[PDB]
This record gives structure tokens, sequence and C-alpha cells, in this order.
């Protein structure tokens, strides 16, 4: 019984940052990195269905990204990932959602789980896109933004309640092996903040021409600060913050 | 050329998405010869002609699948299909939990043209430029589509403005393809939760979100909107944690606060999701340490300072 959870390693910005020279990023210097925020969620998920479990239950993180990314997989071993798996090669900068797709599902097809779970979306990018990708892919059964799943290992179908607009959820049957991307708030994550395996796209019968931004399914034509909405800043002390919010609330 | 527009609907009624969506499309149409083509899936999806023989719609086809509202085989069989039968250059989904469902595999068995949460799209010639968010809404990117005879964007809610009035579209049925879906649709549900107070009634908010820190800052706050005569709410981590009840979660998986004239924001920073639920509020204050929170592009207000000293200054003042 195996669980296989795909994270990813956001990047966040710092004040100040700078598009790239070729404007087709934000300057690296910029950016720090950390485990999604939605994998914290998928992953405790995962740890709560192993320990429901009698039967044992294999845990397997696996992300696609540069060497960066294994510190983030050295903490979900940490927090109790049976096993973590990273693939890359340069030739896959630049891919997608649906391309990080193909490529996980490549691992996924050897690692062969019995449910494959996914962030709703990432932080950074925020395409919501490849979990249900890799489901297109691997011709799996599946459901988005799920903040509920009632499962036991062995089932041949879970019931998950995906979480819609206005605060209503809805409940659905649904045939496993399945692909679930996974919505904040299903459970909440105990940590709230085994050597990695590392894998080429040789070692998954990928090469350059299957991968990057070239067989992505858009392209790139700049990147750009733009010009936003501007709020009207109260300067002073904490007094005078508070005052003016206390006219604005009586003019109100 | 042909746009095609999947609409939405649930629970009998239409999603206003769907018509921001033929705003978008009309919008979008290099010639007056252009046709929308709308499409709209379920079971009992004749209902919806009507709501959407709408100005801008030339091609109304309803696709009778297996499911009443959205099943993610149906509806991907169903758009395939479409695509199949119209070979329109673009199409526009809603970016909606619906949509998450399907769209993107969809665009991974076809290698079509694929962007999501689109807020600005256009042709540039005969070039397709569709510009998104990067790094949690700190940039745009501005893609396009080389060599991509179809598009299929999904496109931002609350962003590209309906047409106003009737139309008389050509409407035809067709059955969807014959799938047996992998999952079968329950109940809808309303989980538990106070609802003491229907926050889309209220004129004045003040709502707390992760920057209140732990649970026992929540009651000071509470405490405050008491003492101004506000009514507390919330972004979704707060009800999540179980902090306040789900009923005062504003956003789009919440609850949009249609009345409120004031909303001060404080410790939230303006994520999309939470944005929807009250960026049409006309005084908006927000109370954040982060200059580069989101909040503060939609604020007409801001104060850059600590939630906590802002609070009991406030309750100070008040008193
Ligand atoms: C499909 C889907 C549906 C969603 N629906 C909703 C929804 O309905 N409602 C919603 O809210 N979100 C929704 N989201 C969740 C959303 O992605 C965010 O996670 C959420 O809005 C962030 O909440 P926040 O602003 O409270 O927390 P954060 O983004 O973490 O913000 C905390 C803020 O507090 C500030 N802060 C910290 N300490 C202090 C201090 N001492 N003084 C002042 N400021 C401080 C920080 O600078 C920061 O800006 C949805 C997401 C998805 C994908
Ligand atoms: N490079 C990656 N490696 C592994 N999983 C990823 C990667 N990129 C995205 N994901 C998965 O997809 C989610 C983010 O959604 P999206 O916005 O579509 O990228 C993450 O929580 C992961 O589950």
């Amino acid at each position: 019984m195996k669980i296989l959870v795909a994270v990813k390693q956001t990047a966040a910005l710092e004040e100040d940052f700078e598009i790239r020279e070729d404007g087709m990023d934000v300057d690296e210097d910029f950016m720090m990195y950390d485990l999604n925020e939605w994998d914290d969620f998928s992953l405790e998920e995962a740890m709560k269905i192993k320990e429901s479990s009698d039967t044992d239950v294999e845990v397997v993180v696996v992300s696609v990204g540069p060497d960066r990314v294994d510190e983030s997989l050295r903490k979900c071993l940490a927090k109790g990932a049976d096993r973590a798996v990273r693939v890359w090669d340069d030739a896959a900068e630049g891919s997608d959602a649906i391309v990080v797709g193909r490529i996980l599902t490549e691992v996924i097809k050897k690692e062969a789980p019995d449910m494959v779970f996914a962030g709703v979306q990432s932080s950074d990018q925020a395409y919501a896109s490849t979990g249900i990708s890799v489901a297109s892919y691997l011709n799996w059964p599946h459901a988005a933004v799920v903040a509920d799943l009632q499962y036991k290992p062995g089932d041949n179908k879970a019931v998950i309640r995906r979480e819609l607009e206005g605060g209503m959820l809805q409940e659905v049957e649904i045939n496993c092996p399945a692909v679930l991307t996974i919505q904040l708030g299903i459970n909440k994550p105990r940590y709230a903040s085994k050597p990695i395996e590392e894998v080429s796209l040789a070692d998954i019968g990928l090469s350059a021409n299957d991968v990057g931004a070239a067989q992505s399914m858009s392209r790139v034509r700049r990147m750009y600060i733009p010009e936003k909405g501007r709020a009207t800043m109260i300067e002073g002390t904490i007094s005078e913050q508070a005052a003016k919010i206390i006219q604005i609330i009586n003019e109100f | 050329s042909k746009i095609l527009v999947i609409a939405e609907h649930r629970r009998n009624d239409l999603r206003p998405v769907s018509l921001e969506l033929i705003g978008a499309a009309n919008g979008l149409k290099k010639s007056g010869e252009d046709k929308v083509v709308v499409a709209v899936i379920g079971s009992q999806a004749d209902a919806f002609v009507p709501a959407l023989s709408v100005n801008g719609v030339d091609e109304l086809v309803v696709v009778k699948g297996s499911s009443i509202d959205f099943d993610p085989d149906v509806f991907e069989a169903s758009v395939s299909a479409l695509i199949a039968a119209h070979n329109p250059s673009v199409v526009l989904l809603p970016h909606s939990v619906d949509s998450l469902g399907y769209a993107s595999s969809l665009a991974s068995k076809t290698g079509y043209g694929f962007a999501t949460d689109v807020y600005i799209v256009e042709y540039q010639g005969d070039e397709l430029v569709a510009t998104r968010g990067g790094y949690n809404q700190k940039v745009n990117v501005e893609v396009d589509f080389p060599g991509k005879s179809t598009v299929v964007l999904t496109i931002r809610p609350s962003v590209f403005k309906p047409l106003e009035g009737a139309g008389s579209p050509v409407v035809s049925n067709v059955d969807a393809p014959s799938v047996q879906s992998r999952s079968q649709n329950k109940d809808y549900v309303e989980v538990g939760g106070g609802n003491d107070i229907d926050i889309t009634t209220v004129d004045f908010i003040m709502s707390i979100g992760r920057g209140i820190g732990e649970e026992t800052n929540v009651e000071q706050f509470r405490e405050l909107a008491d003492e101004a005569g506000a009514t507390l709410c919330c972004s979704k981590p707060i009800a999540d944690a179980g902090w306040l009840p789900k009923s005062r979660q504003v956003g789009q998986s919440g609850k949009v606060v249609g009345s409120c004239k004031l909303y001060v924001a404080m410790g939230i920073s303006g994520s999309i999701q939470h944005m929807a639920g009250m960026k049409h509020v006309p005084t908006i204050i927000a109370v954040n340490t982060d200059p580069g929170a989101s909040i503060f592009t939609i604020a007409k207000y801001g104060i850059v300072a600590d939630i906590f000293d802002i609070e009991e200054e406030l309750k100070a003042q008040l008193a």
C-alpha cells in the first residue's frame, strides 16, 4: 500500500525584487524557497492514512526540480515520509504544469502507488493544473479541491468532499486508485512551521525533447511588475493611525 | 473563427461567471464574422437556455451527459467533442473549482495551448496573448501559444464584464460522448458551525487573518468589533482552524460580503480568493505589517502597523 505525494518547493520574492535583464523571470537572488503550503496538508493527509491503518502504508514524496528541492524533501522525510524522490535534469528548466505532469507520471508509473495526492495549486505560480495533468497522463479517476477524504487503504472507492464556491461542499464517490488535489484545511498539519533518491530524465526514459520550455503549452513573452492599485498609506504613530481609522469609521 | 465558451451551473442555477466569459469572448474576437459558441453541460441543462440566450451568444449547445452537475470525466469528454465539432481558435472556461477538475487534463491529451487564471487577453494581430500572475500575484506573466490552432484558457472570475440584454442564438442539442464516469456525485453539503449572522447582509466588517497568530488573540478582535459595531469576519485559514465559524469566512469559498460598505482587513495578505469576497467594498482599510501584501493594491487606506497595537489603541480611543 503506497501513497505518492507530489510536492513542489515554491519561491516567494523578497522586497525590492527585480526582473532579470532578459525579462523572462525574476532575478533568483530575490527568491526564498520553501515547501508549497498545500503540500503540508497533502503530506499530512497521507500520514493520517498511514497512522489510521494496521496495513503498511508507504508514503513517498516526489518533486521535479533542481538540487535546492532536496532541502524540502528532507523535511518531508523528517515529518515521516518513508521515501523521497527528486527528478531533474537542466533540460527540464521552464517546464510548465503539463510537462511537469508528464515527468511526474513517468515516476508514478514505476512507483505504482494506490493513491496520488497533489496540492490544489502552488503558492508561487498558482496554475492549479499539475495534479490534474498527472491524472490525464495516468488515465486515472480524479477530483480537484478535496477538503475531506474517507478512504481505507485497499478500498476500490473513496468518498471525498470538494470545497466549492460560496460555502458549500460536494460529496463525491470516486474510484481508486485516484489522483486527488488536496485543499487547505483538510487537516491540521502537526509540524506547522533515508537519503533522497535522485532520478535523471534518462532514468525515466525521457530526453531534453520531452521537457522544458519548448514542450510547454504556452510560451512566456515577458514577466513584468505591473502598475497596481495604491492605497492611501496613513503614516504616523499608532495613536494617529488609530485616530484616522476612527474618523473613517465615523465618516461611514 | 469560433470562440467556445463553457458555461457553469450548479444546483439549478447558472453561475454568473458564465456571462463574464461571454463578455470576454465577444471582446476577444477579431471580426464581426467571428462567432461565440456557448455550451452548457448537464443531464437537465435545457433549463438554462433562456438564461444563456443573451447578447453575444451566436450558438448555444446543450450537451446532455450522465450527470446533473459537474463531473470531470463527463466534462472532459464533452468539451473535447465540442472542440472537435466547432474547431474553435479559443476555448474559455471559468477558473472555477469545477474547471479545476478537468481543464488541465483536457490540455494534456491534445497539446492545445493552455493557460489558467488569465485576467488579460487580447489578439495582437493573429497572436493570442494572455496575461496571468506570477510569484503570488507580484508580477504579470504574459504568454502566447506559438503554433497552437486551439488555445484553452481558464478565466479569472470577476474580471471581465458581462454584456447587457438578450440574444437569439441558434440552439442545438447534442448527447455527450458515452463515457462511464469514474466518480459519482452525492450530496451537496453545508457543514456545521454557528450561523448567527448572515455576513452577506452586513454593512461594516472587521476581518481577521492569519496575522492574528494564535487562537487566544481572536477574543480581542471580537471585542474591538463589538465596541466598533462591526461584524467580525475572517479569512479562510482562521475558519479552517475552527477559530471562527465558516459562516464568518469571506472569499471565493466563503461568502461575498455584498452589503459591506466598510471592510477593515487586519492581518490579511489579500489572496485573490479572499479578494473575490470583498474587493467590491467601497471603503477598505488594510492593517498589515507587509507593505508588499496584495491587500494594499485594493485598499483605499493602508496602515503598515502591528495589528495588536492598532487594535488596543482603537479600543482605547473608542471607549
Ligand atoms: C480554491 C481556493 C479557494 C479559496 N477560498 C478562500 C476564501 O474563501 N477566503 C480566503 O480568505 N482565502 C481563500 N483561499 C485561501 C487563500 O489561498 C489563502 O491561503 C488565504 O486567503 C490567506 O489568508 P490570510 O491572508 O489570512 O493569511 P496570509 O496570506 O498568511 O496572510 C497573513 C498576513 O498577516 C500579516 N501579518 C502577520 N503578522 C502581523 C502583525 N503582527 N500585524 C499586522 N499584520 C501581520 C502578514 O504580513 C500577512 O500579509 C482559497 C484558496 C483556494 C485555492
Ligand atoms: N515541480 C513539481 N514537482 C512535484 N509536484 C509538483 C510540481 N509542481 C507542481 N506540483 C504539484 O502540483 C501542486 C501545485 O499546483 P500547480 O499550481 O498546478 O503547480 C503541488 O502542490 C504539487 O502537488
